[PDB]
């Protein structure tokens, strides 16, 4: 009767965290994650036994605690739907892309039938879309670019089309930003797949390079907003307007059943308000 | 049939609320090119404050509005009955949540309802709010611009979109652009802060910005444009968005509805309309 | 022996002309063109039947001189299909466009079946080409903005977007330069719909007269073009970016069976040498 | 299996073309880290421009074409011979004095001709090229911009100062060439095609030169090779937004058995990593 379903899930800051478990090896509003940076699915099997099993897991390298907006959500919806969860760090931790076939990250995995659930700011693609399926948005954001301090229009002036002798971007490597980019304009794609970075939580000490490296980190704009709020000397700000407005969405397999439920769930949560809550307890405004 | 109960609005340059004297007819007010103009008997509230329970004697009607509702009196062979709303929100999709229930507000609510039904006065057009009564063939376009006291670019500026203490931009509470702020998930940081500041009316709004205070406003193109014409202290800026136009407006499938659109149609050509915009909108002083 | 049309023509420089007739009648270097400003078929086609006679009674008010850059071309199609003309000016002289549910000017005379067809300055878009056939364009137009001596940057300048501050301006009535504004922009139609203009030459006269009395314009770009390099102070000048272009065409009936050789023709003419010729005879006058 | 014989054409920096020394071995060059290049003989018309035929003793080439030209013969096992263009123009459409054809000349022509089987060169892929041949999947994108003298501004195509032909300001584009047929298609302005006619120039590095001098005050050619010759000498900087997005191919003949392994080839090279090896190699950045 009781229904067992793994989650999958990155390391991005609101919307998701992580701590060091404690030495008995508990969590206060979170839960025991892994880290099995392995994409065959034997492994998984294998490691989820040893975590059900009487005898000792795997050691304190395989554990962490957790906390963040997606996670107490996912609580709740399966403390509504009667059933319980279990997390662990993907593998590659790059979202997912088309490449030399066979998806990459989240995509790779999910159509790989290594999990049943996918929580995280997963942005919306109509590509991704065509093999699998989405539920309704949760959110929406947009893409901004992040400059130190001390007036970029953003994507339409020719400070940035054509190469002036000196300005280098980047984004994540395989993104929902490297996709628009490159079915957008091609000649960019390769310039900045000269530079990209392979994760968001590195380009911000680019930043404290005294920069040579980056000198924008185009990226959506909720982690942005908080990458601004976190800096306390303030050297650093979004300019640019809005562009290619997204949203966001938990993912699911193919053709998987139990979808209306969820997005009924959802939309009646976002109505009656505890995405207002959730936004206002973990989104927070530092004035910069 | 025949009589028609009307419900009309508190805002310049659609319809005045001028009390009359003691007597109860109402003084003969002058035009430019030496006319007399329509003015009608509306009851309604004596506002918030004053009175002894908001049920005070009549006023008077007259701008704008009150002529085409004179021009469709008289293309139509009907008479009415004027009165203001009880409590002059606009009206928006509103949830009581003690029955789990959705109630309107204000002219939407007193039109449901069905005490009253014309609504003579320049609402919206509307997505979702007119998806259940019937609306009419526009007579006035307009735009969502901003007035700033004595600049901002748009809806895409960091002031706008951030401010910390002393950039506080508000807007007239329980009204249309609360419906469309609130919609759109795109931009729905800034509407969090509306909901600290927001005025009953249009003339609190017009006296925060005068003395010192409501750094911007949003509001409707006509009313706004009227506001810094007359008013000679403040300008408006940045451009429009939000292109819609204003419409009376009927209940679900009211037995006049094609008669009305007819006329609107007739009305928007010849020189009706111009003539309307003519003597009721601008002669500015710059 | 050959086909007999009757061709309908407006008033606009420098596409096409008016010279007075000279005292015998012969019409030198041109044609001879009639206007009894009405609109009414009949007494066109007696007036008409009356002129090619052998005793004619027509008013000398009546004859006028007609040559230009679009005369000539219908000359040259004119000697290729061997079919003689008889050429009239438009009733009124607007264009066309809805009023009062029926058509008028030139699209109501052409189905109103009163001309074969309709040759001029003639601006070709969706509400026409609907109810009428068009040929091959054989130009390509744009809208400018027409300033007097003594600043805009396009169509989105503040300047003509918020009416506080007491600004002027509209296109010429009744034209496709004021369609497009009222269907593609509808908020600014009524103050254009105050402030506009019959004609064009009586615009750009309005614009060049002390008091000012209608700043700026819109109108199409080649008009504007040829006004502003006939001037001896050369004052007024052109602003602005090309938007809204739609290219020019001969007025045709609804589906005609001639409506396929002649745009094959004008396209072999537009390949061969006829165009360029045709465009630098006319467009002269040195810039100040 | 058979010996196919290719045809290219002089364009730095794609192709190198230096005179063989004394006897007719390559002078051996070398790299920045020390990797040594490789050169190849091509026999073509060394003598001068485009008149007499005289010696035409074999040279040496090199550069980034090359390069890719030697992976691609590397594999499927097939030996080469490679010699430059007779004429040297991109391959456009001209008539003769007795027009009833219209063929072409220079790549196109002598691919047409049957004597060429692979041409491999930086070439515009558009469409009637694309109509009357068969290309691959592109390996390189562009958008073709325009320089000035460095002061010592223009913002794009729309700008009022660059439409009207005026005398001061004379520029123009080489002759037939992608450019030159792009902008006699489109419409736009029959004028600007006009003014360019004017002095449209012979070769893709004289013009350069003589924008460098004084002679003409804009050059309008593609993306990667105006920015090489432009930040490789400190003497020009380019202004643009990239208008006319396309990219390079190579041509084979009318389904040639060799079409269906070039695509995959080409395929695996610019996924595994190739592409980043000689764009790093050959594309670099040295005044800033």
């Amino acid at each position: 009767s009781k229904l067992h379903l793994r989650v999958v899930t990155l390391i991005e800051h609101p919307f998701v965290f992580t701590r060091e478990v404690d030495d008995e090896g508990l969590c206060p509003a979170g839960q025991l994650c892994l880290d099995p940076m392995t994409n065959d699915s034997s492994t998984l099997d294998s490691l989820f036994s040893s975590l059900h099993s009487s005898n000792d897991t795997v050691p304190i390298k395989f554990k962490k605690c957790c906390y963040g907006y997606c996670i107490d959500l996912l609580e709740k919806i399966a403390e509504d739907m009667n059933f319980d969860f279990d997390l662990y760090i993907v593998g590659d931790g790059k979202y997912g892309a088309w490449k030399n076939g066979h998806w990459t990250g989240l995509v790779g995995d999910l159509l790989r039938g290594t999990a049943h659930m996918a929580v995280t700011s997963f942005s919306i693609n109509t590509a991704r879309s065509q093999v699998i399926d989405f539920t309704s948005p949760f959110f929406s954001t947009s893409l901004g670019i992040l400059v130190r301090t001390r007036e970029l229009s953003g994507i339409h002036d020719p400070k940035l089309h054509h190469p002036s002798q000196g300005f280098r971007f980047g984004t994540v490597r395989e993104s929902s930003a490297e996709d628009y980019v490159r079915q957008s304009f091609p000649e960019m794609h390769e310039y900045m797949r000269r530079y990209n970075v392979p994760a968001t939580p590195d380009g911000v000490e680019y930043l404290k390079n005294d920069p040579e490296k980056l000198d924008a980190f185009i990226m959506d704009k909720a982690l942005l907003d908080y990458e601004v709020s976190i800096d306390a000397d303030c050297k650093l700000l979004t300019v640019g307007k809005p562009f290619a407005i997204e949203g966001y969405g938990i993912g699911l397999p193919p053709n998987s059943p139990l979808t209306a439920n969820i997005s009924e769930l959802i939309s009646q949560y976002k109505s009656h308000g505890f995405m207002d809550m959730l936004h206002d307890k973990w989104y927070r405004v530092v004035p910069c | 049939s025949t009589r028609l109960k009307i419900v009309t609005i508190h805002q310049e340059p659609f319809v005045y609320v001028k009390p009359t004297m003691s007597d109860g007819t109402c003084k003969e007010e002058f035009t430019v090119n030496g006319d007399p103009v329509k003015k009608v008997i509306c009851t309604g509230p004596n506002d918030t404050s004053p009175g002894s329970p908001r049920h005070t004697v009549p006023q008077c009607c007259y701008g704008f509005c009150i002529d085409l509702l004179i021009k469709l009196a008289r293309t139509m062979n009907f008479t009415y009955e004027v009165h203001l709303v009880a409590d002059g929100k606009f009206g928006t999709q509103e949830r009581v949540n003690n029955s789990n229930k959705k109630e309107w507000n204000g002219m939407m609510g007193e039109l449901l309802s069905g005490q009253a039904d014309m609504i003579v006065a320049p609402l919206t057009i509307n997505n979702e709010r007119a998806q259940y009564i019937e609306f009419s063939k526009p007579f006035k376009y307009q735009g969502l611009t901003i007035l700033v006291k004595k600049r901002i670019t748009g809806i895409n500026d960091p002031r706008l979109r951030n401010p910390s203490d002393k950039f506080i931009y508000a807007t007239v509470k329980q009204s249309s652009v609360d419906i469309y702020f609130r919609r759109q998930v795109e931009l729905s940081t800034m509407y969090r802060h509306m909901e600290k500041h927001n005025y009953e009316s249009a003339a609190e709004a017009i006296q925060a910005v005068r003395d010192n205070k409501l750094h911007a406003f949003i509001w409707d193109s006509a009313v706004l444009e009227f506001e810094a014409s007359q008013k000679c202290d403040l300008v408006t800026t940045g451009e429009l968005f939000f292109r819609s136009g204003f419409g009376i407006g009927m209940r679900k499938d009211s037995p006049w509805k094609q008669n009305v659109s007819l006329s609107i149609l007739k009305s928007h050509e010849n020189g009706f309309m111009e003539d309307l915009d003519k003597t009721w909108v601008r002669y500015q002083e710059c």
